[PDB]
RNA sequence: UAAAUAACCUGUA
RNA sequence: UAGUG
């Protein structure tokens, strides 16, 4: 919102295949989310309409102990982490080209568990590693407490 | 978040068991004024009902000097650390089972009954603490100034 | 351009 | 053994 985060804006010419994946974290909670692409690619820098669909959006709030497990994987401390809750069933494994987060998640205003899978490769795996190793260290409230 | 600001940086290692409340505990690992403080909480009621799930049992206050020692273990250098006070006799060591995991076994008294307990640390909960401590020591040495 | 259906409060000694 | 915003 005015949180630590990084988004990957993948917009295609085929509106059905573009997405905006956002990874941000509030304190000890990581929020992984993805909205689909709403129709065509905007082309007017002045056009302030929605480019991604906030209604078919995928949102998943993870636990604090999870954020930890995720780093594990990045550090090979755990081959693959599998979390399970009411709204989704995901896995996060290391790949020779990056990371893979997948499972069956579910969009807002839905109850239709759909097969899902997002990937972080090359220069994006990097980006993601730094965000995670950082979320954790700052997830304890030391910086704010001493400020 | 107005409250989590002015409060003890801390991180809880959770192990509830509504199935068999004979293994229900919640440790808050906090750092209060150069104090790595452990609060082993016990489960007195289930997740499914309303109320205060956890109930605080014994509070082990750890002195600043310990961080480096505990870390010396979490980092694979020492094979164990010992704590001691008129109220506790606890131990943290590498759990032989799986690598990167650790066990904390504290045998506390209470005013003479020995309350003992034991909290395991999975490869992630270990990494959890591992960072929590590095941070403190970090600020303790006063780098944040 | 978020996310969304309420309750893991501390000190004191 | 004990008590409170």
């Amino acid at each position: 919102q005015s949180l630590p985060k990084f988004e990957i804006h993948d917009v295609r010419d085929d509106p059905a295949e573009g997405t905006m994946t956002r990874v941000a974290v509030d304190g000890k909670l990581l929020l992984i989310s993805q909205y689909p692409q709403l129709g065509p690619r905007k082309v007017d820098p002045n056009d302030l309409s929605p480019q991604f669909d906030a209604d078919r959006r995928i949102s998943v709030r993870l636990r604090h102990v999870d954020l930890a497990y995720l780093v594990g994987v990045c550090k090979e401390r755990v081959p693959r982490h599998r979390m399970e809750t009411k709204a989704y069933t995901l896995d996060f494994e290391k790949s020779a080209q990056g990371y893979h987060l997948h499972g069956k998640v579910h969009r807002v205003a839905s109850q239709r568990m759909e097969d899902w899978s997002v990937k972080f490769d090359n220069h994006f795996a990097v980006t993601l590693e730094h965000f995670l190793e950082s979320a954790l260290d700052e997830s304890f409230g030391f910086r704010q407490h001493y400020a | 978040r107005a409250r989590r600001a002015q409060l003890p940086p801390a991180f809880d290692v959770v192990h509830w068991n509504d199935e068999d409340i004979s293994r229900g505990h919640l440790l808050r690992v906090l750092h209060r004024d150069t104090f790595v403080v452990l609060d082993y909480h016990r489960q007195a009621r289930m997740l499914t009902e309303e109320g205060n799930k956890a109930e605080r049992v014994v509070s082990v206050m750890l002195p600043a000097v310990y961080t480096a020692r505990f870390l010396a273990v979490l980092e694979g250098r020492s094979e164990k650390v010992e704590v001691h006070s008129r109220y506790t006799n606890a131990t943290f060591t590498p759990n032989p089972a799986a690598p990167y995991t650790f066990t904390l076994k504290c045998t506390s008294t209470r005013p003479d009954e020995t309350f003992e307990w034991t909290v395991e640390f999975d490869v992630a909960e270990s990494l959890m603490l591992q960072r929590f401590l590095t941070q403190a020591l970090h600020y303790n040495t006063g780098f944040a100034r």
